[PDB]
């Protein structure tokens, strides 16, 4: 499980964190048009 | 870029929220106009 | 910096330089830092295989390396087909 | 052939692009399959498959 | 209560400038410069 914040917000992030690193996988955070392409290839590390 | 030593090179700005029209800038390391550095320019913002 | 000679050559219809390789770093990663700088540091030792390999089998096209840190290092060396800011179109090419 | 491979039916909007900007042109693989590059048969179908 | 005068005149003068400024300036800031052929709105930097 794979777990991406997206944006700028006052929600809690730790259950999203927790769903992460517990199902073996890890968390990204997007916050803007810049952090998108860097952050949506590096799951691939996870998986190798 | 949360440092000044990253923060420096070349990042995209998106104008109007586009992803797809792009502009380079250099990355530069700014200090706020009006700041709390030392004692006169703590006055100079808190006269402001 | 290297300023190479790029002489003509056939199978590939651009101009090489067989004395290096090329190294592509994307246009928002910024070159000079420690990642990079080490990155290639260690990766010049690939220009005397890339040289071997060539000279075994004259007839291949582009070997790269990859790096998982953006950088792209190929044989032999070719000027980019899109430079950062010298016209006014950019490129958007990371090896990831 | 060279070219990419077309999907769908191309639309622009000339109205919402700068001049100035470099959009990104393509970056997908050339992906002919078999029966779309002849006639497709039925006999064909059981030689690829 | 003794403010009643005031707040009068207030809005007397109010209308009379709203008044004014119809007759005067009334469908005259509908025009800005876009770009050639397209809806976009030409500015720089920091112009509004
Ligand atoms: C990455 O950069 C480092 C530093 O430039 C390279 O290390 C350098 O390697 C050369 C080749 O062995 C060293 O030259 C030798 O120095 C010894 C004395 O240390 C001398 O006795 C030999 O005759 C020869 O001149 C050089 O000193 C060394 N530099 C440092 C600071 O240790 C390294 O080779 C680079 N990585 C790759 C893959 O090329």
């Amino acid at each position: 499980v794979f777990t991406f914040s997206v944006g700028q917000h006052n929600y809690d992030r730790g259950p999203i964190q927790w769903m992460a690193c517990e199902n073996k996988g890890y968390y990204y955070e997007i916050p803007s048009i810049g952090a998108i392409r860097i952050n949506t290839q590096e799951y691939l590390d996870v998986l190798g | 870029k949360m440092t000044e030593e990253e923060c420096r090179g070349y990042y995209y700005v998106y104008k109007d929220g586009d992803p797809t029209q792009m502009e380079l800038r250099p990355r530069q390391w700014i200090h706020n106009d009006f700041h709390f550095d030392n004692v006169l320019s703590a006055m100079m913002s808190l006269f402001t | 910096r290297i300023k190479p000679v790029f002489i003509d050559d056939a199978n590939f219809r651009r101009q090489v330089s067989y004395q290096h390789a090329a190294v592509h770093i994307p246009t928002d990663i910024y070159e000079g830092s420690t990642i990079v700088l080490n990155e290639l540091n260690w990766t010049s030792a690939l220009d005397d295989v890339f040289k071997k390999n060539r000279e075994e089998d004259p007839s291949l096209l582009w070997q790269v390396f990859g790096s998982a840190t953006g950088l792209a290092r190929y044989y032999p060396a070719s000027p980019w087909v899109d430079n950062s800011r010298t016209p006014n179109k950019i490129d958007l090419y990371d090896v990831r | 052939q060279p070219k990419p491979i077309g999907v769908g039916i191309p639309t622009i909007n000339l109205r919402k692009r700068r001049p100035n900007v470099q959009n990104p042109k393509s970056q997908e693989p050339v992906t002919l399959d078999f029966l779309d590059a002849e006639l497709e048969n039925d006999i064909k179908v059981e030689i690829r498959n | 209560l003794p403010l009643f005068h005031i707040a009068l005149l207030v809005l007397f003068m109010v209308i009379i400038y709203a008044i004014i400024g119809l007759e005067l300036f009334k469908g005259k800031m509908h025009k800005t410069c876009y770009y050639i052929g397209t809806d976009i709105v030409a500015t720089v930097e920091n112009e509004k």
